[PDB]
RNA sequence: ACUAAA
């Protein structure tokens, strides 16, 4: 049985796709949600996960997003500094997160200074969004009050030198 | 029959100064042999007995290092043979002044010697050179008695000179050995390379038949700096960016230009979103008001690096021209010694007197007169690296006397002296923060309270601005117009002569007097060309050499190598190493460099072929 | 002819 697991994941904000992940970890007495999030945290949300975000986040039609949901970070860029030197003290730091649910890509913008997220964050970590978040011109508006980093590594290397 | 003591100074002007001091105005002056030198005779006390004093000067180095015999004709000696097989000897410098003969004839009957030379490495080297010159002719003296002396001085005031005569020391051999090793290394490594390059490139490419390609541990990195700047200029890709500006109208025709807190955003969509989330609103609120009193520091004492840097940036002068004009002013008697590293006035100095002589010049008569009534401010403590006191005026001058380019340098030096004994500028900084929609804006503004040293140095003045209106929290101001501004990142420009001097001193390349020479040498060899507002532009020949050096061996052009070899040579000076072991080891590491350079010289041929 | 430094 996995009804309790499904209810727990829905309440917690993880939106795993199907029973494929359930059959992935079929160890005896290993049907616990509290440690079933543990493996999914490192597992690729691109590979595993369902489609419940809207179809047209980037179209600009939508205004507000509700519910706590977990999403995966893909690329990090400091839009306040030139590409030649990523670090620059001439402008306050400002990040353009690229976020995904597994199928649909979205763009989020940092307003207030965040200590949990920086340039050196792993290109595959997960962030959980709580409460109602604002969408302006198709872009998410993230603040310190509605972000929770959850960590995790998806074996993506640095690929830079 | 009274005993005699002979004193040697490093330059005739200092000789005359120390003769006028310490003799209570009694001198007998003669000019012997060479016309530059002079002999000052007087009488006094020394070691407890009556004595006669003869004091003279030697103009710089007596002798310089050069190769011996045939190993100086370019066509009959292999350059690679210069490293170990070719012997060296200290022959002479400026042979038209028979300095050795003059010293020998002067020290014919002296019983003691006291060296009044500069307190530095070169001073110690010249000390031992003159010493070796004079001992073979001195009296045999006695047994366990000490005869050679050395005096340590940094200022030419009466009390300091008398104290320096009261307490005497001894020379050290390790510093002289260090500078000898430095001279020998810089001779061999650099003579061999220049000979090879000139003999090779002349015979293969015709456009450089009569030219000379030169290499060295002081001018090659200088060319490398400009080549690196050119590479950065030519390897730059501009980016486009958007900045959001707001105009706020407070009262009638009073408009304030607001500045965005986030100065720049490099994304079209992000800039559009911020514009769309601000343009609709027609109202503003003020959040924070600030009023902080701040100060602008007065300039330190003037050294030769600062003098050259300002002359090459504001006065439109070259380094060599500036130093030649400074030397002319010094020998005429209007400026104290124009080659110093010291930026700290001596504790016992006549600051009040030198400021008094300027009281009768119409340009700054009022400021000087006022400053003496309310007292002088203490000069800022800086760096006192022995040598000579900082560059300060000594006599009053009028534009009709000096005239031309000599006067413009005198004004800046004498304006620096008045500024360094004045008060700091006190300017009030005002900031008002706004909020037009979910964004934060700020405005700045400056008002002056006491000009201080701004009066004598107008170009370092706080700009005049209106006066940000006095507004408290909660005040409301309508907004006039908000719009974006598409701007592009500009590319830098070629290195200026002012910027290069900072880079030379930061990396330890060159001394206070070799900096003007090195800049001029790389200009003479057609490596760089001066253009526009004193900007050094690498010439097509210069680019190939530095680029070619990177492929072959990078640490022949890298700046950090010069500081590394100086560190090893400094170990000899402290006595913790041996002279030959350090010199021999450093020759060996560079000897294999020449062999790797000669057998792989084809690297630069590929780059030279396209450009000739 | 060269390097460097008074
Ligand atoms: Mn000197
Ligand atoms: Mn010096």
């Amino acid at each position: 049985m996995a009804q309790v697991a499904g209810a727990a994941l829905s309440q917690a904000g993880w939106y795993l796709s199907d029973e494929g992940i359930e059959a992935c970890t079929s160890s005896p007495d290993k049907v616990n949600v509290n440690d079933i999030i543990l493996i999914a945290l490192n597992t690729d949300l691109r590979t595993i996960g369902k489609k419940f975000l809207p179809s047209d986040i980037n179209s600009g039609k939508v205004e507000k997003l509700e519910g706590p949901c977990v999403l995966q970070i893909q690329k990090i860029r400091n839009v306040a500094a030139p590409k030649d030197n990523e670090e620059s003290q001439a402008a306050p730091r400002m990040l353009r997160l690229q976020m995904t649910d597994g199928h649909i890509s979205c763009t989020a913008v940092e307003f207030s200074y965040m200590s949990k997220i920086s340039l050196n964050t792993p290109p595959g970590t997960k962030v959980k969004l709580s409460g109602i978040v604002d969408i302006k011109n198709g872009f998410l508006l993230l603040n310190d009050s509605n972000t929770t980093v959850l960590g995790g590594e998806v074996e993506h290397l640095i690929e830079k030198w | 029959v009274m005993k005699t003591v002979l004193m040697v100074a490093e330059m005739p002007s200092l000789a005359q100064s120390i003769a006028k001091i310490l003799s209570r105005g009694s001198l007998s002056s003669h000019k012997g042999l060479n016309g530059a030198c002079s002999v000052h005779e007087y009488t006094g006390t020394f070691a407890g007995q009556p004595v006669r004093f003869k004091m003279t000067s030697v103009c710089g180095h007596v002798m310089t290092l050069d190769f011996l015999g045939k190993y100086n004709k370019w066509d009959k000696v292999d350059p690679a043979e210069l490293f170990s097989q070719a012997p060296t000897e200290k022959k002479e410098a400026n042979p038209k002044l028979n300095m050795v003969k003059f010293l020998q004839v002067e020290g014919r009957g002296c019983d003691y010697i006291v060296l009044w030379l500069d307190c530095d490495k070169e001073g110690e080297n010249i000390c031992f050179e003159v010493l070796d010159a004079v001992l073979p002719v001195m009296n045999k003296a006695h047994g366990g008695e000490k005869t050679v002396f050395r005096a340590r001085f940094s200022s030419i005031t009466d009390t300091d000179i008398c104290n320096a005569m009261a307490c005497l020391g001894e020379p050290d051999h390790n510093e002289a050995l260090s500078v000898d090793a430095r001279q020998e290394l810089d001779l061999r490594i650099g003579c061999a390379f220049t000979r090879f390059q000139t003999k090779y490139f002349q015979g293969k490419y015709g456009d450089l038949d009569s030219s000379l390609i030169s290499f060295g541990p002081c001018q090659t990195p200088t060319l490398g700096f400009c080549v690196e700047r050119h590479d950065k200029i030519q390897s730059f890709k501009p980016e486009t960016y958007w900045v959001l500006q707001a105009k706020v109208n407070t009262d009638k025709d009073r408009s304030l230009l607001l500045d965005w807190d986030r100065v720049r955003v490099f994304d079209r969509e992000i800039a559009q979103m911020f514009l769309n989330m601000t343009k609709l609103e027609k109202e503003a609120q003020v959040e924070a008001t600030s009023r902080k009193e701040k100060a602008k520091q007065r300039p330190l004492a003037l050294n030769t690096v600062e003098m050259l840097r300002v002359a090459s940036s504001s006065l439109g002068m070259g380094p060599q021209h500036a130093m030649q004009t400074a030397e002319r002013l010094y020998t005429q008697g209007y400026i104290s010694y124009p080659r110093t590293e010291t930026t700290h006035y001596p504790e016992n100095f006549d600051l009040k007197g030198s400021l008094r002589q300027q009281a009768n010049h119409p340009y700054w008569a009022d400021t000087v007169k006022r400053l003496l009534a309310e007292g002088i401010n203490r000069p800022r403590k800086g760096h006192d690296a022995g040598d000579h006191p900082p560059i300060t005026p000594m006599k009053s001058a009028t534009e009709a006397e000096l005239g031309g380019d000599a006067w413009r340098l005198y004004e800046y030096i004498t304006r620096h002296f008045i500024a360094t004994v004045s008060h700091d500028c006190k300017y009030l900084q005002s900031t008002i923060s706004f909020r037009i929609g979910p964004e934060l804006f700020t405005c700045s503004g400056k008002t002056v309270l006491s000009p201080g040293f701004t009066e004598v140095m107008p170009w370092q003045s706080v700009p005049l601005e209106e006066s940000l209106p006095t507004c408290q929290r909660g005040d409301a101001f309508p907004v006039g117009e908000v719009k974006m501004l598409e701007k592009q990142t500009n590319p830098p420009d070629y290195l200026t002569e002012a910027e290069l001097i900072t880079l030379m001193e930061k990396h330890g390349i060159g001394t206070d007097a070799s900096i003007p020479v090195h800049i001029n040498n790389i200009c003479q060899r057609n490596y760089v060309t001066v253009e526009s507002g004193r900007r050094l532009k690498p010439t097509n020949l210069g680019i190939v050499l530095v680029h070619g050096y990177y492929k072959i061996d990078a640490e022949l052009v890298l700046p950090t190598i010069r500081s590394a070899v100086e560190k090893q040579l400094n170990l000899i000076a402290q006595g913790k190493a041996d002279y030959r072991q350090v010199l021999g080891h450093t020759l060996d590491v560079f000897k294999r460099k020449f062999h790797y350079f000669v057998d792989s010289i084809a690297g630069m041929d590929e780059l030279m072929e396209v450009s000739f």
